[PDB]
């Protein structure tokens, strides 16, 4: 476990993003909290960025998963992030999956892509998914 | 409605002798500098010619003072009509008397005819060697001559549409703008601040330079600062405030014009790079232009840095199938690089996109 | 009369002062020339001021009502208009009429204020009007 | 209730003592100015008249070491009342006995009567060749003289309406505005920023050169930087940053001047240049009359530069029907300036035209 | 639809003779540089060497003209298709005219082949004393064909894509943007602004720094000036505005361009001076954070500032109850320095609360 | 969870070595300086006590290129665990590659012990006389031990709690900052930036003056800049770009000191002024209490104006009652005065309302 | 026709023009990419101008319309609408139809205006319109 | 009593902050007197500001008043405003009270607190309220 330093800092900076100190960073928390930065965060985007860490799916945020954020983000650059982002560059249509043809249309900016498509696709669905995508980058 | 009549009789009455005032002023100023240069090696001050040119100076300078005290003769009698009053005394207040005779101080000094001496005695530049010289008095006269350039902002003035115009007048009337010479120098300020800055410096670049060889001839056999293009080196090295080198005024003529060159050579200077600052700034619709088109680049550039991302990661792991690890090592060098390289994209995209929410 | 050019000069003024060619300057016409020089004038102060060269009281602006403005305006100073704010800024209670012991708080920033008061009443109604300021002004 | 009386009390005696303190700082620095100047030419530092003026100027010393001792006790009463402390000693705190001792040092600097000399030894300047004179210790005791000057910014900071006025204290109260001498200067320089910047650059530009002048001439025996017109032009070129030309100090009191001119003349110039463009800039009201104005020449100048264009659109078009070929071309080449020109006027006014809806 | 293939067609045209305009333009100036330099020592004026290099110069200029000629026929046949015009003369306005011409009459001045010498007769610097050479008239010929620097503005002009991209156009064309050199340069400014004024400061300082050496080496004999180290040395100070030292141009080409360098030395420093003051500013986003850290911050330092209140607070109040004297009165001095600690942080945390809002 | 651990443990031992490396860093600079001086005087290059600190100085290098080689370890470390790997050959980039052997070669020059001279000619200043003398190598690696300045940069930057605080990290991560050295840097320009660029400049002002005296020390027998206190008026002269007077460097080392004193002096010195600039004025808070208490003594001059003007009229009117000429006509003058003063009361206090409401 | 590179730079600007990918530029889309440069541009002048370019009358621009109007756009000035401004400079009542009366009244900033007007009346129908001014300028 | 002069001048401000004249600041006139300064103060905030100085409680601050209000802010810094907001910033709950552990946790940024706890409860209230903060201040 983190030592009694790292673990007071982490917690100043919990009680930071939460206010009423219930132990979760609401949504709410989290949108003045934004607010306060001078960002204009649309509650979908708000959720959708609040359970991206949500591993229990309760829709709150919690000390551990807070920790886990931090784990992830107090390096200078965030792979994960990147890889994310890079995904939801390529999917134009926005609907979550790469499709063939995409891939064949943001490589000219065809065997090889064949087999990266082909290599790519674990669960044999058709397509790749951001699950596929993360796999292939690590 | 009589006023009306009146008021405009006399703005032309005014504008028609303040030009007769710049002709005649500027006609002094023009022999004053040919009979300077002239009588240096042409011929001497007792000659026949140097009475002659100064004659010349001497009856413009009448006329000048003729048509400076009917000229403000005219401002009375546009003071009465403004003002209601039908008495000329009531307009002699103690500000007009001295600004007439100010003017007629200012443009009564000229070289008087005759040859009349003085001892110029000025501690030589760089080695301090006293230098004594019988000058003629006429140089104390012929510099203070350029102060009829005043007559200048007279005529800019009398001749602006700003302040001789019927809407002009009714439109600043509901704005409550005080037009005098002061707004109109600021309307020149934002129409053409180059123009007046270069027309401005690049007049007085040679008024100043001839002032410094007029006084620094007397005092200078070597060829130094009395030559014209020494001085006028001089005095835009002084104006830009780079120094003096060799060429510093061995006298206080030159050391003062040299002052002055430098105090309107600090402004003017700030002046100056602050309108080029303003002229290669993109204006309101040409920067919307710009960044609509950086936009677009650096959608590309995303799309081609993530792109790199994806190919450099299929790389990485296609060689690690391969059981590579020279080749698998390098393409995850080059993975992180990818990352990195997107990462740069993706923050100078978000810097532009506040920057158009900024505006 | 005045002559062919000045004629035409103001004449050109007042088309700028009347879009519609009508010959009047309505009110509304000055409003929105006086917001295209960045003020905000209301109804009750701009009707006000359309009134102060108004002769025959029409409400609007005829040429020889803008004339005799400009008249009373080309000057660099306008001693009318400097008379009646000095009255405004007098009547602190803006009712128009200004008292003798408003004249005398005025007067601190006794005789002689009586014969002012004495020599301004020309119409002996106990109180100095806009008039009267007017004539002792002259 | 009670306390407003005390304070109100001990403010005006806080504002006389600081009166009576620059009565007597300036009055030591006119007598130190005079005696400085007298005993080089006119008597010797052992004659009686040099032991009566530095009599003077020490006796004057102690009623100014006087003033600001009781001065300071008034500020010790006054910090009583204020912090409702009835002790002297609580007030008395590092900061404030360091400063009560810096002012009484400060102030205890003069030229202490009777002759003492010191071996003054300077490199020359542009020859660097050795000079050794036998100055007196008496000029290195009048120029920290010129310290004194701090207290014509207590004068004027006690002298302040803003710092003195009932109304002022309630209304900065209301928003919290610390009320000192920092805020003093900041609203100076609001109001005046030139006269400001014009009665502090024109005194120092004498306060320098006289210092200047009274340290280099033991060390300059060709009248050179010991001249007061010399060194009057040296601080000015060194404040204007233009240069030192053939006038260096010989000295490092003289080297320091000019140190302290070309920083202060590197601050003193960027503000006054920055406040000569505050005042050649439009206001909001002249810029709307301004944009009004030029939109109506604009509007103008697009009905004569599209009747150029149906003009010379026509002059083409009946040359063409002439069948004439020189004269048809040289009207198709001046619609196509016409054009040009017409496109001219159009982008300029359309640059208006964002321009008054910016604002 | 044919109009648009003629155009591109042109465009590819024009750029291509861009470019080989600045092949030739560029190996002129390379060759001139080394046949001065080679000149000077390595061979003499009427060497076979200096006739051979000078005919490759003579060479190259006569492709230069050629080049120029028909990229100007290019811009006929682009003007031509334009304009909808059919004849060549039509385009061919004075403004035109002067412009071709003006354009051969720079590209055309080199050093012609033959050896030709005039009496160069200079005023040394900081001696006056004149020295007189037969300078080569190849070096009045050498130092304007840096003027040839202008094909490199046309060479970035007609290869941005700002210029020649159909997407710019049409967007470009929606918001009336004049699209040409000037929008170009606007918009190297704000993309790298610091990159354009570094290599154009460091690529103008090797040849202006050359200029003033090849120049001020007929006139010095002591290795000063002539000096390239010397010469970057003092185009450097010059630009700077610092002064000449001991290095001031003996010749007046060497003072020209310490005239130049001294002029947009005061322009290039002002703007540089002005991107790296927007290079330390804090961004939109930056200065939220650091806002929100320092509200962080002082909100702990109000608790730290008003616990140190209230523990000196108990100390005096304990003291007191102890009928302490000193102590006590230490406490009481502690807690008025605690009190005035609390303010200032309360002061400057509520100059952040505005500071947040304002924004 | 764990990577937060041992990210942690090596911030903290890679602040330790940053530490350790600033102490031997600047331990090595400060005997450098010290073996310099005494080296001049006090003792010769052969001699034992040259031999004992120049291997002080050569032994902090091996400690000094070990404490860089191991905290440029912990870097990649500290990569591995950011970025994932478990290589360290994947941290090996080419950027990286050139900045660890370009931070070793930085801090490996030294004056290794041994006497070794080099030749060194100089072209003396205001004479162009040549100078030659036996210089040893020591002086060419003194000089470029103060690179080792940057570790004050890295110690900062490890220090800063910007940097190190999770709350920091987690709101800059919620926009996006990037937290590095340059965001410090200009974090540091908003709190303090008088004390940055304070400690910035009379820091190097000390270093530039004693490299510049180091440099010119061998050739300079006169004692014009080999003093300290003439170097620091030189350095701080052409810090301002006042000029050099006749302290002009005799050597290259000297000239280039003065040349990045220079260029750091023309930025330095605009940034000092644009920051005493922003604390000259009015705060959101104190600009609308200066407004405030304008607005009332315009209020309160407007009735002294206005009752002026009545005041005047009922004058002008009783003598004109009494029959009087030249009383009435000289309060009728009194009148007209009295008017203009009350117009101009009247529009500097509507230019007052407009300011008020345009913020 | 055009080359293989022109068409595809005139098909990523026509794509830029057009987001949707239907192969017509819609009035909207002019709209917000005109918002997007900071215009604010009213529906009645936006319906103007996309029809200007209009040769079907279809309301909306197809890939070749959207081409002629680059090769009308693509030079430095266009001389078409240089003189469709000068019109609509001319006609100070805004009907369109420019008559003698305000064609004199611009020729003052009479035989040759007579000539003029009367060889620019092709149609003879008493007045001079669009068509005619631009036979008479080209 | 004050001298006239001091009384003039405090009636001035006085003035100052009542428009009316009526001789009473009202809440409407320092609201309106606050906007002028460039302050946005809330309904509720401004009276409690009003009520700090109001010794008869009646709501409306009279010329005595204001004499206090102005002998306390006359000073460069006012001990009793300081100390009032340091007891406020010591209270997070922002009840008005401050508890024994809220001292400890103040204390943190055992003994010689619980002895100024049990020093500083002048009325055995088991907390410490304004009154005994200012006595302990004192
Ligand atoms: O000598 C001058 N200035 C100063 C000298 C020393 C300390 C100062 N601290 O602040 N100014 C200072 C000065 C020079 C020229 C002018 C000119 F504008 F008239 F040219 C004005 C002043
Ligand atoms: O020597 C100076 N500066 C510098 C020299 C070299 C490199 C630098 N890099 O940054 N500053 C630098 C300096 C001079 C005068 C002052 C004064 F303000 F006190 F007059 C302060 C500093
Ligand atoms: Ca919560
Ligand atoms: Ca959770
Ligand atoms: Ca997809
Ligand atoms: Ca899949
Ligand atoms: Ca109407
Ligand atoms: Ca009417
Ligand atoms: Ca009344
Ligand atoms: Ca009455
Ligand atoms: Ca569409
Ligand atoms: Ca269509
Ligand atoms: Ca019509
Ligand atoms: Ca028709
Ligand atoms: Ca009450
Ligand atoms: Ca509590
Ligand atoms: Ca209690
Ligand atoms: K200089």
């Amino acid at each position: 476990q983190l030592t009694e330093e790292q673990i007071a800092e982490f917690k100043e900076a919990f009680s930071l993003f939460d206010k009423d100190g219930d132990g979760t960073i609401t949504t709410k928390e989290l949108g003045t909290v934004m607010r306060s930065l001078g960002q204009n965060p649309t509650e979908a985007e708000l959720q959708d960025m609040i359970n991206e860490v949500d591993a229990d799916g309760n829709g709150t945020i919690d000390f551990p998963e807070f920790l886990t954020m931090m784990a992830r983000k107090m390096k200078d650059t965030d792979s994960e992030e990147e890889i994310r982002e890079a995904f939801r560059v390529f999917d134009k249509d926005g609907n979550g999956y790469i499709s063939a043809a995409e891939l064949r249309h943001v490589m000219t900016n065809d065997e090889e892509v064949d087999e990266m498509i082909r290599e790519a696709d674990i669960d044999g669905d058709g397509q790749v998914n951001y699950e596929e995508f993360v796999q292939m980058m690590t | 409605l009589g006023a009306l009549r009146r008021r405009r009789a006399l703005f032309e009455k005014r504008k028609r002798l303040s030009d007769y005032a710049l002709i005649f002023g500027m006609f002094g100023i023009v022999v004053m500098v040919i009979e300077t240069e002239l009588s240096w090696g042409a011929y001497d001050k007792a000659s026949l010619y140097s009475l002659a040119l100064k004659c010349l100076i001497s009856l413009s300078t009448i006329i000048l003072l003729g048509l400076i005290i009917v000229y403000h003769a005219r401002e009375i009698q546009l003071f009465m009509v403004d003002n209601g009053a039908d008495d000329w005394r009531i307009a002699m207040t103690y500000e007009r008397i001295f600004f007439i005779c100010l003017e007629i101080l200012v443009c009564a000094i000229h070289p008087i005819p005759g040859n009349y001496t003085f001892t110029w005695t000025a501690r030589l530049a760089f080695s301090y060697a006293p230098s004594t010289t019988t000058a003629d008095v006429d140089i104390i006269l012929s510099i203070p001559m350029f102060l009829r350039l005043y007559l200048i902002a007279r005529v800019m003035l009398l001749h602006s549409k700003l302040f001789t115009d019927a809407s002009s007048r009714s439109i600043g009337a509901l704005n409550k703008i005080n037009f005098n010479t002061r707004f109109v120098m600021k309307t020149l300020m934002t129409i053409c601040p180059g123009t007046v800055l270069l027309v401005f410096s690049i007049s007085l670049w040679i008024i100043a330079a001839w002032t410094v060889r007029a006084c620094e001839r007397y005092h200078d056999q070597q060829d130094v600062t009395s030559n014209f293009l020494g001085a006028m080196w001089l005095i835009s090295i002084t104006f830009l405030s780079i120094g003096y080198g060799d060429m510093v005024p061995n006298t206080y003529c030159g050391k003062g014009v040299c002052l002055l060159t430098g105090i309107m050579g600090a402004g003017c200077t700030a002046l100056v790079v602050a309108v080029v600052a303003r002229k290669l700034e993109l204006t309101k619709a040409e920067k919307h232009v710009h960044n609509f088109m950086m936009d677009i680049q650096y959608t590309k550039e995303m799309k081609e840095s993530a792109a790199r991302v994806l190919q450099e990661a299929w790389m990485f792991y296609k060689h690690t199938r391969r059981k590579e690890s020279h080749a698998a090592r390098r393409h995850q060098r080059k993975l992180l690089a990818a990352i990195n390289a997107f990462r740069q994209v993706r923050l100078k995209h978000r810097k532009l996109r506040e920057q158009v929410n900024s505006m």
